[PDB]
């Protein structure tokens, strides 16, 4: 159809979860 | 005798149904010209309602394949110590240069994407551009 | 308004429109149908919308 | 001069005020219509009535409804609605049936100009809601010119006056659908217990189908 | 071959731009009033910032400026809201004056 | 005998023409790109009613579909050209105060009426007592800001429809456009955007009223000889 239409996906710019200074750490 | 019910269909069909009826003994000046040349959508008041449930609206995000370029480049790059200038239609920032060389080099063949964006730093680097890695 | 879904079907003109009068041969008559399955939907609208006429006559 | 007024309800309300205590004051419905369609109500609030009069009056030919009849003698289908908590089910009938409807209904159908209807009000019986919820229900009908429009088909009528005699009432004006409506083998309506009840004879009321002065 | 909106959209420098958070900008000083200027950059709000107090008197009317953008539009849902209210203005930081 | 001439050569026949006025001629999708009608409100400020004319979000802001608001902005347009043309009373209403200045020189200019102050309760349901009993209305009420500045819609969009007034409405993405009869989805915010709009608004109204000149002197002269 045309090219410069918009296309479906996810966020690109989605910046990653924040995590507690002790994500991760027993 | 116009009808003041706003709520009760629209400004043409109160008046087209008045005239119709006799209340309105001539036309306002502006019914032939809607008649003529009638809105889109008739204006009848409609009232606002709240979503429920699993009710979405339809509006979707603008993405384009580009994006995922421009991401990334602001990762790896940060964002051009050169100022967007929004006002001229036609500017071209450090970004959408990296993307338009990032695109011709697709087109050449080459698929791998970490292979296809190291090769783009280094055509720039040789034109002359500044790409400080932010980390 | 009357109960239920088709209330239709609780109403004497409805149950009237059976055209389904068995000779007097007929004694007993066994539905066996399923509650789900794509094959076996008639005999659940059969269940559910012609029984009662059948009975009726 | 063409729309005569007529008064549904006269009410003395009353408000406390700190200095003279008990106030009186009056709240008028009136009614409006000039017969052909063209009916509108408001309401009127004075200290004299005399001046609730004038304002109901006055005030209700700004906020007339059209109404559209059915061969400009009764309504193009049947009405049922509720407003707030008053119910109000309206029949079409046929010509010579006359009105019988509550006895504020057959004001305001005579200000509208409809002949022919029956009428049932059920729940709260409220002058006001009465009259708002009437008018909402008719104004918001669908004519078969409409009805013909919306699903591009004509609609024919049958009579048993004129036995088999297909009579077009309205037709199309954009382009005529080709396929034929679907044919549900049992309609999903919701019925009126009070309908089916008649219908079957079960409904005994003394006070049903007696005869009364003509409306 | 007339160009769509699609295509306009596409190009655009502010589609181009991303998001607006900590992307520097040229902005136009259009409106001052005492010592608040208001920056256009391009964005369907302006910015307001104070004047500089250094080099104060540099900032005129038509004046370009650098600025580092925060939010196009300050918006915010607030207890009990039934739509974000906003204030109708940009978010940045101005940084200076741009100059050739 | 000559009345009818008169409103068949004058008054009917331009309502016998697509664009009489010519009317697309004045913008283009590409010149309500610059001047950056698309821009609309974030999701979180978007009306029910105005998500039939958004194109989409970027990054939670909406895109008004300039694809809609050329179509919407051509009818809006020739209505406003053809009332002008009839000589009808169109008055601009507006609250945003950035433009108040701006709106009410373009309302001089073209010869019409501005309302960009304080509404007052009645203007215009109870304006025969504030104005007096042979008070005539607005024919046209054209809205360059469909909202007041509490973000509500102009009180004047609901009385315009009580009084029957056909109204043009620029709507942006937070706004109500049920009861605007010919309703505009454009920003209503960046002055590029409203300056453009009243340059157009201007135009139209202009040229109609000279065109209803031209027509009558020619009408006059050829009904001489
Ligand atoms: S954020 Fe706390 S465990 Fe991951
Ligand atoms: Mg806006």
């Amino acid at each position: 159809s045309n090219e410069d239409l918009p296309i479906s996906m996810e966020n690109p710019y989605k910046e990653p979860l924040k995590k507690c200074i002790l994500c991760g750490k027993h | 005798a116009g009808s003041r019910l706003e709520t009760v269909g629209s400004i043409f069909s109160r008046t087209r149904d008045l005239v119709r009826a006799g209340v309105l003994k001539e036309k306002p000046l502006w019914f032939d010209v809607y008649d003529a040349f009638p809105p889109l959508r008739e204006p009848v008041f409609q009232r606002p309602r709240v979503r429920y449930g699993k009710a979405k609206a339809p509006i979707q995000d603008i993405w384009y394949h580009e994006d995922r370029i421009r991401a990334k480049f602001y990762s790896v790059y940060g964002s051009g110590q050169r100022a967007f200038d929004l006002f001229n239609p036609n500017f071209k920032s450090t970004c959408q240069r990296f993307v338009e060389k990032y695109t011709e080099l697709q087109k050449l063949g080459e698929t791998d994407e970490e292979k296809l964006f190291v090769e783009t730093g280094k055509a720039l680097l040789a034109e002359g551009v500044i790409l400080r890695r932010v980390g | 308004p009357m109960k239920g879904r088709f209330p239709i079907r609780r109403t004497l003109q409805y149950l009237s429109q059976g055209n389904v009068v068995f000779k007097d041969s007929v004694k007993v008559m066994t539905v066996n149908y399923n509650t789900h399955g794509e094959l076996g939907e008639g005999a659940r609208k059969f269940v559910f919308f012609n029984i009662p006429q059948i009975q009726y006559k | 001069e063409d729309f005569d007024t007529r008064i549904l309800e006269v009410r003395n309300v009353f408000t406390m005020t700190a200095k003279e205590g008990r106030k009186k004051s009056i709240r008028v419905l009136v009614a409006v219509g000039n017969g052909k369609g063209a009916a509108g109500f408001s309401i009127g609030k004075a200290t004299d009535r005399m001046d609730a009069f004038r304002k109901a009056k006055n005030r209700a030919v700004h906020h007339l409804h059209y109404i559209e009849r059915y061969e400009d003698h009764t309504i193009f289908h049947d009405i049922s609605l509720r407003f707030k908590r008053t119910h109000i089910k309206m029949k079409k009938q046929p010509k010579g049936y006359g009105l019988r409807c509550h006895r504020a209904i057959i004001t305001i159908c005579r200000l509208i100009g409809i002949k022919d209807m029956y009428a049932k009000v059920s729940g709260s019986i409220n002058m006001l809601s009465l009259t708002q919820g009437l008018f909402r229900g008719l104004s918001r009908q669908e004519t078969h010119q409409q009805l013909a429009d919306k699903k591009g088909l004509h609609v024919v009528e049958i009579r048993e006056e004129c036995g088999p005699l297909p009579i077009v009432v309205a037709s199309p004006r954009g382009p005529l659908r080709k396929d034929p409506e679907p044919e549900d083998e049992v309609p999903d309506v919701k019925l009126d217990w009070e309908d089916v009840k008649t219908a079957q004879g079960m409904k005994r009321s003394v006070w049903s189908n007696l005869k009364r002065a003509a409306t | 071959n007339v160009e769509s909106f699609a295509s306009m959209l596409r190009h655009s420098p502010l589609t181009q731009m991303g998001p607006a958070k900590d992307k520097l900008v040229i902005g136009r000083i259009f409106h001052i009033v005492e010592n608040d200027l208001y920056i256009d950059f391009g964005g369907k709000f302006h910015c307001v910032c104070r004047r500089p107090e250094v080099d104060g008197e540099k900032y005129q009317k038509g004046t370009r400026v650098r600025l580092r953008l925060l939010d196009l539009e300050l918006t915010s849902r607030f207890l009990g809201a039934t739509t974000d209210t906003t204030v109708l203005e940009a978010n940045a930081v101005l940084l200076g004056i741009q100059e050739s | 005998e000559d009345s009818t001439d008169f409103n068949d050569k004058i008054l009917n026949e331009p309502l016998k023409h697509s664009d009489f006025f010519n009317v697309k001629e004045l913008f283009s999708v590409r010149s309500l790109f610059d001047a950056r009608v698309h821009l609309g409100h974030k999701a979180g400020c978007r009306h029910r009613f105005m998500e039939p004319y958004i194109f989409g979000s970027r990054l939670d802001h909406d895109i008004i579909d300039l694809e809609q608001t050329a179509t919407h902005l051509q009818l809006a347009l020739n209505f406003t050209a053809h009332m002008a043309y009839r000589k009808g009373i169109i008055l601009f209403i507006s609250r945003n105060r950035q433009f108040s200045y701006l709106i009410e020189n373009m309302a001089r200019d073209c010869g019409e009426y501005a309302h960009t102050r304080y509404f007052r309760g009645g203007m215009l349901t109870n304006a025969r007592l504030l104005f007096g009993p042979t008070v005539r209305l607005p024919d046209l009420i054209i809205f360059l800001h469909t909202l007041n500045n509490i973000f509500e819609p102009h009180v004047a969009v609901r009385d315009a429809a009580k009084m029957n007034i056909p109204t043009v409405g620029i709507v942006d993405t937070n706004c109500n456009p049920c009861l605007i009869t010919y309703p505009v989805p454009g920003n209503d915010d960046s002055p590029l955007a409203v300056h453009l709009y009243c340059r157009l608004f201007q135009t139209a109204i202009t040229r109609a009223k000279e065109k209803r000149q031209q027509v009558e002197a020619l009408y006059r002269l050829q009904g001489q000889k």
